[PDB]
């Protein structure tokens, strides 16, 4: 219920907690993937806009590590678009939430950012609440009847729903399971390029909170102000991997197909390329602190330059974790039954 | 603290006219201000919260306004349930302090005290006290003075002063003048007279009695 | 039917405790704010305690800090006030409040006198009837006297409030640790003494009632 | 909702009660089963002169009979990591709850602490409440806009949820059935070494009193 | 979605500073494949179609 | 001394176990279906159709 | 909500109601079936009478 008439004063912001979407998701792909989001754009100033609403443009950004997935409040920026900064949670209000464009991820020719994916999600809404303040556009009078007494002035219809997810069960987990890909869905049938792969996961089933109670002064009678209450949050991860080497004879039909596709998986191969010889290679010092006037700067030329270096990821080394004998691992035995060997 | 005071503290009025009340502030306690009323036996009523914004069931004849430290509230077209004491109250910060209070009285035709004097009867003449009771009734306004003369000598010790309400139908006032005496002093003195004064007459209204008579 | 019924206020030892209970008759107690406020004589209405719609936000002024603890029941529809180590300043008349708004109050009950003092005293009642001599005038002013009660209050009603068009009742004053008062009525002489007339005086503190008819 | 504001005070606790995480599980291996649990750590060197927030570590241990399972507040100590013992119910406020390390028992070479294991678990929240103490961490300011007057005080954000297991049925029964050895996970195929075995189980549907 | 633009600037929060709009967005997409069915034209065929169209 | 209130849940026509035939392939014991004494003590418990 | 202090009495009983668990089961046997129920039994003879 919501009775009449209107109460309000200057500002009436309150304290609430809430919770969010239940999900499980994953992606495999050698090329790095993108991810779209919404944001304000440049509008025409040649119109006499009686409305004052700014436009909204989709920005097909490239997903970094530790940036934010969508939660269900618009896939928009929240720094430049929530001027109040006190309506959307603090964790996301100075960030931007994202979603994947699976169909534009389906519209890549080769299919190197997608090798496989899944997603498992459930949600229903518990509560319902609304906003205040000067609402943008008013109501047209000719779709209702008016009144007075308590029914004098109109009330703001600036509502919003509240997500509540679902139950968090283990009976439909997707982790801890082998997935032997029989056939990849696109043209790239699971082959990595440039000796790399980028994988991700977002899960809410493992998202508990780690608080911390620290009494600063011992006493046998209780005071609230003995306690500098802290909070942490922990997460534990691992991966397994089984590969297969493959032989590529560099024929003319292939070498025109691939250099045109990507010259960068030829530059590590340097077949018929004049710069990777060069001359005398890099000549290092031993480290001297004050003298040897050069410094640790990047004005020396980079042996590897890419805008992916401008983004920050979780760098995971596997140049040393290789093994030919596989039965000593709990998936190698799971493979020989799978391969029938 | 926030020390707000309510002025003018008394309103005598006839309805249909326009009546103004004020409350000034110690701090800049900007426009968070409500207004109340106390009728005995019934509930308090919130007329206007936040200085200017209206509660459910509240009509439109009220009007209040102000910001900073100055405020103004004005009322016309009165109704006979209004005769009560009205308060302003800050709630901009705890503690919630109040105004001094304003009682609204209705104006009527003026009237003189109806004086009837009695001795302390013989039940009280055996109980231990001696109260020379005399009722001053059906007058307007509240402002009277009574004079008690114990054999020509005035007594101010033990003088009780308590005024009635605005009454129900006739809406007048009355005041209790009980001459608290003991037995041997009532044995010593015989003549006692409530001599009420009022704005109707320059001579005070003097009524007496004699124990030789009754 | 929204009505906040007060219960639990009366006499209590200095340095002692007592339990108040403001039972509401009907609404949803979890929706609306609730509060405690008292009225002390010659002073303002004194806000004692406030609570929010569910019970999140409770506060007390500088007078009762550390000594008073507010509570509420949402199912029995009852607001509470647990106080400790009371003094003589806590003698007053106390209201409980309903908050229907942006911390704004639109209700209190009839209240109860929460008086921190020593002892009660049953009142010794004395009437004031016309005595020996001829009855004169078409109307007669008479009374009935109340002597020696402590603490406040008392209330006189004449003939079950039918003559409340003309019923007079006075406040009392503190003389040597006790209160003394009286009451009147202006009735035409067709009623008295052919048809008898009674004034009804009670006492809440001693729970002692004596009825007399003039 | 929260009608403003939070009030000062040093003593505001009360009795409440609530259920826990439901499960049905077991494990078998001819070595006793292990389990991690989180605890404190050594603080640091005193190079940092910033603040006081305590260290931490998980602790890998073979669990014995009687020890307590974690129910959602992390597998951790309640005496050392907490300090009021009033966030936690009394039976588990003086405990060091663990979670089993099937992971390192999977990366165990032979698999002698594991032959077989089961698990079935589900959960969802009941309500949302908040702690009552000095929040040791402050919140940055330009992330939001502060209010004034009655809204001048910033209330704490030390929220905490409270659990609820779902409905259970007799179709969700794990026990009282045969689970045949035909293929074990590791190198020890059912072989109890030392003529001994280390069996465990945790049930919640028969946990009334 | 829900929008919020403030009109003025201050260091004090009031609700009468902010302007809020609400929008509603949809995207659709498609992918299909077909097959040619060649249709000969006979006398019993040409009588059949004009009865329909 | 806290105590909950038990509730139960929805009941369905698919949660029904009666009004349907059964043909047991094999009884549980060494007695594979032989009754004796010309009597048997069959028991069913249903609170599901127990409205009053 | 169970907030402090108490508002107790010398009598605190009330009129309530509850619901139960959903039972549908089969039971057959030509021998009578047993049940179990906890009986108030004794300990040994002298347990020092610390707590009854």
């Amino acid at each position: 219920s919501n009775r009449y008439p209107a109460q309000p004063g200057s500002d009436n912001r309150e304290c609430l907690s809430m919770d969010y979407k239940q999900t499980q998701l994953c992606l495999i792909g050698c090329k790095p993937p993108t991810g779209e989001h919404w944001g304000k754009g440049v509008a025409c100033n040649n119109n006499a806009a009686a409305t004052d609403c700014p436009p909204l443009e989709l920005f097909n950004s490239i997903i970094e590590d530790g940036d934010m997935v969508d939660t269900g409040f618009g896939c928009m920026d929240f720094g430049t678009l929530q001027a109040n900064k006190s309506d959307v949670p603090i964790d996301i209000c100075n960030s931007t939430c994202k979603y994947p464009d699976y169909l534009k991820m389906a519209s890549e020719p080769y299919g190197d950012s997608l090798f496989f994916f899944l997603r498992r999600e459930q949600m229903f809404v518990r509560h319902f609440f609304n906003r205040a303040g000067k609402l943008g556009e008013a109501v047209p009078d000719d779709l209702y009847i008016k009144g007075s007494g308590n029914t004098a002035v109109i009330q703001s219809s600036a509502f919003f729903p509240t997500p509540s997810g679902s139950i968090v069960t283990s009976e439909s987990q997707l982790f801890n399971k082998p997935y032997w890909l029989q056939r990849a869905q696109g043209h790239n049938n699971g082959i990595c390029w440039g000796n790399q792969l980028f994988v991700t996961v977002v899960d809410t089933t493992r998202s508990t909170n780690m608080t911390l109670c620290t009494e600063v002064t011992k006493e046998g009678t209780y005071k609230n102000d003995n306690f500098k209450e802290y909070v942490r949050h922990v997460e534990e991860y691992d991966l397994q991997f089984v590969f297969q080497l493959c032989k590529i004879t560099l024929t003319a039909e292939i070498m025109t197909y691939i250099h045109t596709m990507d010259s960068n998986i030829l530059e590590d191969w340097q077949f018929g390329l004049t710069p990777p010889p060069s001359a005398s290679l890099q000549d290092t010092y031993r480290f001297v602190t004050s003298q040897a006037i050069t410094c640790q700067k990047t004005a020396p030329p980079k042996e590897k330059e890419d805008p992916l270096n401008k983004y920050t990821f979780w760098e995971v080394n596997l140049k040393e974790k290789f093994s030919a004998d596989l039965d000593q691992f709990p998936l190698g035995r799971k493979f020989l039954l799978q391969s029938g060997l | 603290d926030v020390q707000i005071t309510q002025s003018p503290s008394y309103l005598a009025a006839s309805p249909g006219e326009t009546i103004t009340i004020n409350c000034r502030a110690s701090k800049s306690i900007n426009k968070y201000l409500a207004w109340y009323q106390e009728k005995p036996g019934t509930t308090n009523k919130l007329l206007i919260y936040s200085g200017s914004t209206l509660q459910s069931g509240i009509p439109s004849r009220f009007s209040g306004r102000g910001s900073g430290t100055d405020f103004t509230l004005t009322i016309s077209s009165l109704e006979p349930e209004d005769l009560a004491v009205y308060y302003c109250q800050q709630y901009n910060e705890y503690p919630w302090t109040f105004g001094g209070g304003t009682k609204l009285e209705i104006k009527r035709a003026d009237a003189a005290p109806t004086v009837s004097i009695f001795p302390p009867s013989s039940e009280q003449l055996t109980s231990g006290g001696a109260s020379v009771v005399c009722f001053l009734n059906n007058f307007y306004p509240k402002d009277i003075n009574v004079k008690w003369k114990i054999d020509g000598s005035e007594r101010q010790n033990g003088v009780l002063n308590s005024w009635t309400d605005q009454d129900s139908k006739d809406s007048t006032y009355s005041m209790s003048s009980t001459l608290t005496l003991t037995k041997d002093e009532y044995e010593r003195h015989n003549s006692y007279t409530c001599e009420a004064t009022h704005k109707t007459s320059t001579s005070p209204i003097v009524k007496s009695f004699n124990r030789n008579e009754c | 039917e929204v009505m906040l019924v007060e219960s639990g206020g009366g006499l209590v030892k200095p340095g002692g405790s007592l339990k108040l209970s403001c039972v509401a008759s009907g609404f949803t107690f979890s929706d609306y704010a609730m509060s405690w406020g008292r009225q002390t004589p010659e002073k303002r209405l004194e806000w004692v305690a406030t609570i929010s719609s569910g019970g999140v936000s409770t506060y007390h002024p500088d007078s009762v800090k550390g000594r008073f603890t507010m509570s509420r029941d949402n199912a029995k529809n009852t607001l509470y006030l647990q106080m400790s180590s009371l003094r003589s300043e806590d003698t007053a008349k106390y209201y409980c409040a309903r908050g229907g708004g942006r911390y704004a109050m639109d209700y209190w009950g009839q209240g109860t006198s929460v008086t921190v003092s020593a002892k009660t005293t049953p009142p010794s009642v004395y009437p004031l009837a016309p005595g020996c001599g001829d009855t004169t005038g078409s109307s007669v002013t008479s009374g009935c006297l109340v002597k020696g009660y402590f603490p406040e209050p008392v209330t006189v009603t004449w003939n079950s409030g039918s003559l409340s068009s003309s019923v007079h009742t006075f406040p009392a004053l503190l003389q040597s640790g006790l209160y003394t008062m009286s009451s009147s009525v202006t009735v035409p002489s067709s009623t008295w003494p052919s048809q008898t007339v009674t004034c009804s005086v009670a006492h809440p503190a001693s729970s002692t009632t004596v009825d007399k008819k003039l």
